[PDB]
C-alpha cells in the first residue's frame, strides 16, 4: 500500500527536471500531496513510478489529465 | 485599487544569435574571414568508476567486479586543429529598444502605470548604467564561457553595422578589461552610447561581435552541450552531444544571452563573488544559491509590484536591476 | 520456454509466409541470421548460398536472441550480486540450448 | 556542523591534445615538421578458433567442425612506412591553475573551507613534489603507450612556447630515465619549475610535447581504438576500429592524461609493483585490482573527508594523492 511515487513540477507538459519522492497510499493521494507542493504559478505538476512511467499530469488551472 | 495584471508578457530585447566557432592561427586575425569551422566529431572513452558509493557497495570484491567491466561511451569532442592556435567565436548582437511595453496585458490602468514608471525612470536616467554594463560583457569575452579560463591573449572585436557595411568599429583586449569589475575607458564609453541609444529606442543597432582566443594548437575548445535521448545501449551510449548548426560547432543563443546579462552586482550578499546574471530571484545554478531571496524585500516581484502599484521607488541600483530583468524579458503575472 | 516458442513460431510465420526475406538486397539487413530467409536462399540459389546454408548451419542467432532476453532482466547490482543471477543464467543456458537445437535441424 | 557538499565538479587541470602521430627517418629528427602521417588503412584477418572449450564442446567432431569454419574479420591497421625507423607523437599539454576551486559546489561554508584546506597545503609546501612527478611522466615517453616498449632508443623534446615561439627548449633521453623512478635532474627541475609555476595560478604554460621512438622500418604503431557500432555480418565486421582526426592516426587525448597521471607511488601496496595513475580507489584496469578499497582509510574520499571536515591532515603523501585527484578533475558528490 504505501507506494513511492516521484512528483516533478516543471514548465510545461514535456519538460523534465529532477523531482522528489514521496511515499503515498493512493494515486488519488499523490495527486493531492503534490497539489500542496507546488512552489511555482505556471507550472505542470506529473507523477511517476521510479522506473519512469507516467501516471498522472495537471496544468495550471485545469484539471488531472490521467494517462496510466 | 489597481491590482497587478493577470497576464504580462515582455518581449526579448538584446537578441543575440548562434555563436559560430571557426579555428585559425593568430596574427592573421584581420584576415579571418575564410577559417574553417571547428567539427563535431566522435571519439570513444572508457571509464573507471570514480562515484562515492552508498557504502553498500564498499565490498572489495564487488568494486573489482565493477572496475572489470568498465562503461564504454561516445562521446562528441570538438578541437581546433593541429595547425592553429586561434578560436574565432562569431555572432551578432540586435538591441531593440521600447523596453517597458509588454506584448500581452490584461488590466488597461496596469499597463498604463507601469508604462509611466518606465518612462519616469527614463527620463530621470536613461539606459547610461545597463548600458555600460552591457558594454563591458561585450568587451571582455564573457560570452566565451570556458574557452576564456586557460586562454594567453583574448582579443573582442565589435563592428556597429549600418545599411550594409560597418559605421564603427571597436578593438578591445579582454583580459586587461576583467571579468569584475565596471572601470570607465574612451572606447567603452562610445558602446555605451550605442547601445544606449539603442535601447531608449532612438536609432538601430547591429552589432557584429567577433571574438579571438589563443588557445593552443590543437586544444579542447567548448561549444554548447545537447540533451541527449537516452533510447539506446549503455556501450553504444553517446552520453555527451555538443550543438552545431550545419558541420560546425556553436555555442546556444541563450548561452551568450546569458553571459550578456551578467551585470548585477546589487545583490545583497557578498560582493566578494562578483556580478551575476539578472533573474528574478537572482540565482546562479553552477553554485545552487539563490541571492535576492523573497524573505527580504529584494527579488525582482515584490520590487516591480512595491514600485508599480503602492509607488514605493526603491534606491537607483534596484530599479537598475528591474529595468535590467524587463530587458530580459520572461513572463510574469500570477494565474 | 514460451518466449522461445513465440521467437520460433515467428520465425516459422517470417521464413515461410512471403518471399520479402528475399525481396530486395542492400547493404544492411543483418545477413548473418539466415533463418527467417530459409528457403529465399535455396530455391532459387541452389549452388550459391545453399552451400553457405548446409555447410555453415547458421545457428549463431540464439547469442545475438541471448543478449536481446539480457535486456529483459533489470540491470540492477543488488539481483547481479545474489544468486539469482546464477539459476537465472542457468534457465536461459537451457532453453537457449533447447533453441539451439531446433534452429539446428533445418536442413532436412 | 559542515557536512559535504551535494554536488561538486573540479575542471581537469593538465589538458593535453590528442597526440598526432607521423613518421620519419632518424637523424633527421631535427626537420620533422614535415614528416607526413600514419595513415589508418585496412587489412583483413582468419583465425583459428583459440579460446578455452566450456567442457561440452570438447567433443573432437564439434572442434574439427569449428575449425572448418574459421571467422573472418577486416581490422584496421596503422603501421610505419617501409623507409622511415621513427614514430613522432606530437601533442600539446596546457597548464592551467586554480586547482582548488571548484566550478560547481552548492555549499559555500564548504567552499570555504576546502579553498581554506588548499591555500595551507600550497603554503606549507608548492607543487612540487608533484610536478616533478608530471614532468618526470613528460620526461619517460609513458605516453607512448605500447609504443615504447620495443624501442631502441626514445627521444622527448618540450617546448615551452609563448607568444608565436619556443621560450625554453627541453630534450631527454626516455630510457635514461626509468619508468618507475622518480631522481633528481638538472633539467628536470627547471621543468618541473615550469610546471609549478603553471599550476600555482603565476603564469600561462603551454607545452609542446614531441616524443621520437625508434622502432624500426614499417613496424607496427599502437593508436587508440575506437568501438565499433556492430552493425553488419560476420565477413566484414571490422572487428577493430583505430581513432584518427583526419587521415592520421591518433592516441586518444584521455590516455596521454592517464599516463601523465601515474605518480601515485604512495598506495598500500607494495612499491615494487611500480606507480600508478591517480584515482579515486586508485585502480589499473590492466591488472583489474583496485588499490585503495574503501575499506583500509586509503581512498580519495574518506581523505578529504576527513581532512575537510574533521581536519584530519594526513601524511604529506596521501596529501600529494589528493591534491593530484584535484588536479585531475572529476565529479564528487553524492545524491
Amino acid at each position: 500500500m504505501k507506494a513511492a511515487y516521484i512528483i516533478k513540477e516543471v514548465q510545461n507538459i514535456n519538460s523534465e527536471r529532477e523531482g522528489t519522492q514521496i511515499e503515498a497510499t493512493s494515486l488519488s493521494q499523490a495527486k493531492r500531496i503534490a497539489s500542496k507542493e507546488q512552489c511555482f504559478h505556471g507550472t505542470v505538476m506529473r507523477i511517476e513510478t521510479v522506473n519512469g512511467l507516467w501516471l498522472a499530469y495537471k496544468e495550471d488551472g485545469k484539471r488531472w489529465v490521467d494517462c496510466q | 485599487i489597481l491590482s497587478t495584471a493577470s497576464v504580462l508578457a515582455f518581449e526579448r530585447k538584446l537578441d543575440p544569435s548562434d555563436a559560430l566557432m571557426s579555428a585559425g592561427a593568430w596574427a592573421q586575425r584581420d584576415a579571418s574571414q575564410e577559417w574553417p569551422a571547428v567539427t563535431v566529431r566522435e571519439k570513444s572513452v572508457r571509464g573507471t568508476i570514480s562515484n562515492r558509493l552508498k557504502t553498500k557497495d564498499r565490498d572489495p570484491a564487488k568494486l573489482d567486479a565493477s572496475i572489470q567491466s568498465p562503461n564504454l561511451q561516445t562521446v562528441d569532442v570538438a578541437n581546433l586543429p593541429s595547425d592553429a592556435d586561434t578560436l574565432k567565436v562569431r555572432f551578432t548582437l540586435r538591441v531593440l529598444g521600447g523596453a517597458g511595453t509588454p506584448s500581452a496585458c490584461n488590466d488597461a490602468a496596469y499597463r498604463d502605470k507601469l508604462l509611466q514608471t518606465v518612462a519616469t525612470y527614463v527620463n530621470d536616467q536613461g539606459f547610461a548604467e545597463l548600458a555600460r554594463r552591457y558594454a563591458h560583457n561585450l568587451a571582455n569575452a564573457r560570452f566565451l564561457w570556458r574557452n576564456r579560463v586557460g586562454a594567453e591573449a583574448v582579443e573582442v572585436r565589435i563592428n556597429h553595422i549600418r545599411q550594409g557595411e560597418v559605421a564603427r568599429a571597436w578593438r578591445f583586449d579582454a583580459l586587461a578589461i576583467g571579468l569584475r569589475d565596471f572601470k570607465a575607458d574612451a572606447e567603452l564609453d562610445a558602446l555605451a552610447e550605442l547601445i544606449a541609444s539603442g535601447l531608449s529606442g532612438s536609432g538601430h543597432v547591429l552589432l557584429e561581435v567577433v571574438a579571438f582566443a589563443r588557445i593552443g594548437d590543437g586544444q579542447e575548445v567548448f561549444p554548447s552541450q545537447e540533451l541527449i535521448l537516452d533510447k539506446g545501449d549503455k556501450k553504444g551510449q553517446k552520453s555527451k552531444t555538443l550543438y552545431s548548426v550545419r558541420d560546425a560547432a556553436a555555442i546556444h543563443s541563450q548561452k551568450i544571452g546569458n553571459a550578456l546579462r551578467t551585470i548585477d552586482t546589487w545583490y545583497p550578499d557578498e560582493d566578494g563573488l562578483g556580478p551575476i546574471a539578472v533573474e528574478p530571484y537572482g540565482s546562479v545554478t553552477s553554485q545552487g544559491k539563490a541571492y535576492r531571496q523573497p524573505k527580504q524585500k529584494l527579488d525582482f516581484y515584490t520590487l516591480l509590484d512595491n514600485w508599480v502599484l503602492r509607488d514605493e521607488a526603491p534606491a537607483v541600483e534596484q530599479q537598475h536591476y528591474v529595468i535590467a530583468n524587463l530587458i530580459r524579458g520572461g513572463v510574469f503575472g500570477e494565474a | 520456454a514460451q518466449i522461445c516458442d513465440e521467437a520460433l513460431q515467428y520465425a516459422a510465420r517470417l521464413r515461410e509466409l512471403e518471399p520479402g526475406w528475399s525481396a530486395t538486397p542492400g547493404c544492411q539487413l543483418h545477413d548473418a541470421e539466415q533463418l527467417w530467409l530459409d528457403p529465399l536462399r535455396a530455391q532459387t540459389d541452389e549452388t550459391f548460398l545453399q552451400r553457405r546454408l548446409r555447410g555453415d548451419w547458421p545457428a549463431e542467432v540464439g547469442n545475438r536472441f541471448a543478449n536481446w532476453l539480457n535486456r529483459a532482466v533489470s540491470s540492477d547490482s543488488q539481483i547481479l550480486g545474489s544468486p539469482e543471477a546464477a539459476q537465472w543464467s542457468q534457465e536461459l543456458s537451457k532453453e537457449l540450448t533447447m533453441f539451439k537445437e531446433i534452429l539446428e535441424d533445418e536442413r532436412d
